């Protein structure tokens, strides 16, 4: 009753049915699912490498079938530069990718900025070039305690495309030799996932409300067996709303269907506070047996209302016939259309009205609005 | 008078409008504390701490959702005042035929059989005392289509033929008022032996007596 | 509003309320809706103070009803003709569909109601008390309403049973034989379920954002970043409910304007007969049945038509 005082911003309800809020299903626990991968991502072979590619001809290695754990880069005190772009450096061990690229390079220190999407100049256009839509991270330190002749490309007939490498030495109508040396790795984040970060799984769970992550496909809902035909290589289905409602375990191949979590809307059914304070919940569309005087209607569960046989005029609309009503308790019935009466029908019977009333009655119609302005 | 100083809830059609338009109002200026994602909703206050190429940033967004705001408003009042225009064609083809006439459409001018109606002012609106005739405290008559006399089938000319269970008598439709039947309340339309559920009785002639 | 909008996403939720009370706005004009849509309904059906029984034996002088009367042998009370009609004519994402006050058996009811009204008292009932009279004399009341003397009613009382019977057999046939005859009822539920279809698909929508989906933005993207993303599909799906409501109000309106002409013709056309040409069909208005449908109501109009003229000369005196 406090919370349709609220919603309705008086301290005063009048009789009638309030929509206050709504009901919903909680989860109660977690469910982890991750494929079962062993061996760990070969990012060391990238960045503790004697020898990296000149920026005009930078390398890429293919990081694929391993455990990609990036805190140890992320921590690592080593270097200058992590800058992600599409995803956050410390959530990277959270997520499933279909492919990581790393691709390597020397460069000169004042072409740091120049390795990010978005960017224009001698190696965003002519040596190394990164998308807009670009999603991964740039990783870079210096490297001058470390370390020889070093190429970019000073002169081309156009503009590089986004992760195109040329390599090619025609005569421009190319190459030019490269203030510390700076040695940068970028991480690109790229279908069942191949590479995954370090995240425990837990055991299935299922005909319960819970969390979940599916080989790092996240949401809430009840998972049940899937009837679904899925072939082959499918891993889960779409709905209309673009949403999953059916996947395939990363570790049993069992096809699960997913169903959202219980809910609908609440209202309050009420007689004026004028008269009393008891109330009666309707739980719309709800089953009774999942919202924990309990009468199930087609309109939702009704707690607080004795339903009763008597049909009487109907108050308070509840809905599919049942209306209720304040006589004291609150009580549910249904509304009755009227008396009947059976008229006495005959093939030589008629009747004739022998006297008269006079009758007024009210009529009440709008006919104008305030004429209100707006500057 | 007795009925509407009993009822609060009669001029409901009337404060409905009251309070549609009031709620909508207070709506609108309540959007006034919205930021909109602004670090403000006062462009007093953003004024005063930001230079132009950042404080412009800050009144677009309020600009969006203030225009977004009034906009809503006005187009709920063009669908809310099409609702009203729709009431007061209503109420001004009730004024014509209902006060300027008596009307013979059913339930147009109340229940029962109009007679007539009277108009009041009320704020915003219009209310219609309508008069009209019922019908009470009907009883049960024998009937039949035709009198069947010296050979003719007579019809009444206005009213229905009733039997009070020994005499035949005319009489009007709406009102019981007893005649005998005479040659000057019925007609003659063929003979006795096509309607069905003809009765035999005597249909005067006031003239023989006489003559 | 807010679960088409944010799911059930805490970060969202809060960015939404920055945005004022627009939720509150839309979630008040639905409801005023279907509040009217229950107003329609009762305006239409509930004209009747009793609820009219017909007799036991079915004697209306060769007039035969059986085909608009319900039928007892059935789970629905419903007539032949009703039952035709019958015949013949998301959830997920926090878009929901309220019951009718007022169930199909209760609306058939009240047609039986009126039905049984205007069969065994004509229009008395729907001004006073119900008072009895024989169909046949009901029937040559109706005629002296047209301008025809009740002779003519008498004298041919079997065959204009027979034309009358006759003329119902074929509305139930021409009904099964002609698809597109509740095109009207059919129009309504298929653009709802057009609007609502179009509602569900925006949520595909990105709007600008990387992403559609709220949870592929979240597990991905830190607040500073992740708010950005949100506000772009706040601003879209916003702008796809508000566009979404304000045609339901335009429909609903137009739904409002049939429902007030349906209780007109009820009242003119079943609780009484019409001197408007054209109001309760062609031809010159006798009476008229209700019969319940989907969503609606159909009348049938029992009208006379003058038919074989001849040429003959005349005078305006003698
Ligand atoms: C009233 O009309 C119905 C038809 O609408 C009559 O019922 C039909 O009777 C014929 C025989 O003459 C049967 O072959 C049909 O199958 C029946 N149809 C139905 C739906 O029952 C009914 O007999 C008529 N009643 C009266 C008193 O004449
Ligand atoms: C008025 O029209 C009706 C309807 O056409 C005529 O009735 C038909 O007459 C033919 C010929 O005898 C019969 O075969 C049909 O079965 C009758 N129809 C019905 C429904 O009974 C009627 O005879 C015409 N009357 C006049 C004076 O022309
Ligand atoms: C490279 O080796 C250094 C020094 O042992 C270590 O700190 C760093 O984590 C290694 N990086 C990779 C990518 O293996
Ligand atoms: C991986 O998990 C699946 C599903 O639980 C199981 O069938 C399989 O034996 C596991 N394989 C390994 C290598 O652990
Ligand atoms: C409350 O109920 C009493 C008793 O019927 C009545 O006199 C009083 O006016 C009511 N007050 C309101 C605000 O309805
Ligand atoms: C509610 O759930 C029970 C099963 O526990 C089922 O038998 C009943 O039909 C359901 N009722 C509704 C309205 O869904
Ligand atoms: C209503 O009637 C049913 C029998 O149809 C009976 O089982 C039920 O207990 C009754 N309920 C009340 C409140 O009388
Ligand atoms: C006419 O007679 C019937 C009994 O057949 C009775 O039920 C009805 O009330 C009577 N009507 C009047 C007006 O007396
Ligand atoms: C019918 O009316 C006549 C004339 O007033 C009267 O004499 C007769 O007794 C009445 N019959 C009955 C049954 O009331
Ligand atoms: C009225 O019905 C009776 C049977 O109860 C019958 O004998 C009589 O002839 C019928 N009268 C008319 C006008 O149909
Ligand atoms: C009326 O009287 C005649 C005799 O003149 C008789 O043949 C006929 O059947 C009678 N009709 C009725 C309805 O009593
Ligand atoms: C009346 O006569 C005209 C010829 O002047 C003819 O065309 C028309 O069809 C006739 N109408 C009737 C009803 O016979």
């Amino acid at each position: 009753l406090s919370e349709t005082k609220c919603t309705l911003k008086s301290f005063t309800v009048e009789k009638g049915i309030y929509q206050t809020s709504n009901f919903r299903v909680q989860p109660t626990e977690s469910i982890v699912r991750f494929p079962n991968i062993t061996n760990l991502c070969p990012f060391g072979e990238v960045f503790n490498a004697t020898r990296f590619a000149s920026v005009y001809a930078w390398n890429r290695k293919r990081i694929s079938n391993c455990v990609a754990d990036y805190s140890v880069l992320y921590n690592s005190a080593s270097f200058s530069t992590f800058k992600c772009y599409g995803v956050s450096p410390t959530k990277l061990n959270d997520l499933c990718f279909t492919n990581v690229y790393a691709d390597s390079f020397v460069i000169r220190g004042d072409w740091v900025r120049q390795i990010a999407p978005g960017q224009t100049g001698k190696i965003a256009d002519y040596n190394y070039k990164l998308p807009d839509d670009f999603t991964g991270c740039v990783i870079a330190w210096n490297s001058n305690n470390l370390d020889y002749n070093y190429l970019y490309r000073l002169f081309r007939k156009s503009n590089l495309k986004p992760f195109e490498r040329d390599i090619s030495t025609e005569i421009y109508q190319p190459l030019q030799s490269y203030y510390q040396p700076y040695r940068v790795v970028v991480l690109s984040f790229e279908a069942p996932a191949t590479v995954c970060g370090p995240k425990k799984s837990t055991n299935l769970v299922k005909n319960k409300c819970v969390n979940f992550n599916f080989n790092g496909l996240t949401g809430t809902g009840v998972l049940t067996e899937s009837n679904k035909k899925f072939l082959p290589f499918q891993q889960f289905g779409r709905d209309i709303a673009d949403t999953t409602d059916a996947v395939r375990d990363p570790q049993t191949l069992e096809i699960l269907d997913i169903t959202p979590c219980s809910f609908g809307g609440v209202s309050v059914i009420t007689p004026g506070t004028n008269t009393s304070n008891q109330v009666a919940v309707l739980y719309q569309d709800v089953n009774c047996t999942e919202v924990p005087n309990v009468f199930q209607t087609r309109a939702g569960c009704l707690i607080g209302a004795e339903h009763v046989n008597n049909s009487y005029e109907c108050d308070i609309p509840i809905g599919a016939g049942i209306c209720a009503s304040y006589q004291q308790s609150i009580i549910a019935y249904t509304m009755s259309l009227g008396a009947e009466n059976s008229v006495a029908y005959s093939n030589n019977s008629i009747a004739i009205p022998t006297n008269f009333t006079i009758s007024v009655t009210t009529e009440i119609l709008p006919v104008s609005m305030t004429k209100t302005s707006v500057d | 008078q007795d009925s509407l100083s009993s009822t609060p809830s009669a001029l409901g059609k009337l404060q409905d409008v009251v309070n549609q338009n009031a709620q909508a109002l207070n709506t609108l200026v309540k959007q006034l504390s919205s930021n909109f994602g602004a670090i403000s909703s006062v462009l007093n206050d953003i004024l005063s701490r930001l230079d132009p190429p950042e404080a412009e940033v800050q009144i677009d967004r309020l600009i969006t959702g203030r225009l977004q705001s009034l906009q809503t408003y006005v187009t709920q009042q063009l669908i809310r005042a099409a609702e009203i225009r729709a009431s007061a064609n209503l109420a001004a083809t009730k004024m014509s035929e209902c006060v300027l006439g008596q009307s013979k459409r059913v339930d147009f001018c109340g229940k029962g059989y109009h007679l007539m109606s009277f108009p009041q002012s009320a704020p915003h609106g219009v209310v219609f005392l309508h008069v009209t005739y019922v019908p009470a405290q009907e009883k049960n008559f024998t009937t039949a289509p035709a009198i069947c006399h010296d050979g003719k089938a007579h019809f009444p000319r206005e009213g229905v033929f009733v039997s009070n269970g020994t005499h035949w008598f005319v009489t009007q439709r709406n009102f019981y008022e007893p005649q005998i039947i005479t040659t000057d309340n019925t007609f003659v339309s063929g003979n006795c032996d096509v309607v069905i559920g003809i009765v035999n009785n005597t249909v005067y002639d006031p003239l023989q007596p006489e003559l | 509003c807010t679960m088409y909008i944010c799911g059930d996403s805490t970060e969202c939720s809060n960015l939404l309320l920055q945005y004022g009370s627009f939720c509150t706005q839309l979630n008040r004009a639905l409801t005023g809706i279907a509040v009217e849509q229950d107003k329609n309904t009762q305006e239409v059906f509930a004209q009747v103070k009793q609820i009219y029984k017909t007799p036991p034996i079915k004697d209306f002088g060769g007039f035969n009803f059986s085909q608009i009367l319900p039928d007892p042998s059935k789970p629905s009370k419903r007539s032949p003709i009703e039952d035709l009609l019958f015949n013949k004519v998301q959830k997920f994402n926090g878009l929901t569909v309220l019951p009718p006050l007022l169930t199909d058996e209760m609306i058939a009811q009240y047609t039986s109601a009126l039905l049984a009204g205007t069969i065994t008292s004509g229009w008395t009932f729907g001004a006073g008390p119900a008072l009895q009279i024989p169909f046949p004399m009901q029937m040559a009341y109706r005629f002296n309403g047209i301008g025809v003397t009740q002779n003519v009613l008498y004298e041919n009382q079997k065959l204009i049973a027979n034309q009358f019977n006759s003329a119902i057999g074929k509305i139930q046939d021409s009904l099964s034989s002609t698809p597109s005859a509740l095109g009207k009822l059919q129009d309504v539920v298929n653009q709802n379920a057009q609007a609502l279809n179009t509602l569900v698909k925006q949520l595909s929508s990105n709007f600008g954002a990387i992403s559609s989906v709220l949870n592929d933005i979240l597990s991905r993207l830190d607040p500073p970043e992740a708010e950005v993303q949100i506000d772009r599909l706040i601003t879209g799906r916003l702008q796809s409910l508000q566009t979404y409501v304000t045609q339901q109000l335009i429909r609903a309106a137009e739904i409002r304007a049939s429902a007030n002409l349906a209780a007109t013709k009820m009242s003119e056309c079943v609780l009484g007969q019409s001197k408007r040409v054209d109001f309760c069909g062609k031809g010159y208005h006798l009476m008229s049945f209700p019969q319940s449908a989907p969503h609606g109501v159909v009348f049938l109009h029992v009208t006379y038509v003058p038919a074989q003229e001849k040429n003959f000369t005349t005078a305006p005196a003698i």
